[PDB]
């Protein structure tokens, strides 16, 4: 799957019991954002951490 | 040593 540079995670959701992340690819516009299965980002901890924060500081 | 920074794209 070629593999591409990840800029950040935009949001998350669950489809059934599985976790998915909407990804913003570095160098690409939002027209290229895709929902990816969690396992695809597990080794992108800098990115996962920055998303956990963004959501914690927004929790109303 | 820094994280992967990359990921595969199945969503294409």
């Amino acid at each position: 799957e070629d593999v591409f540079e990840v800029e950040k995670i935009l949001d998350m959701k669950t489809e059934g019991g599985k976790v998915l992340y909407k990804v913003r690819w570095k160098g690409y516009t939002s027209d290229d954002d895709t929902w990816e299965p969690e396992i695809h980002l597990e080794d992108c901890k800098e990115v996962l951490l920055e998303f956990r924060k963004k959501i914690a500081e927004n929790k109303a | 040593y820094e994280p992967s920074t990359t990921a595969r794209k199945v969503g294409r």
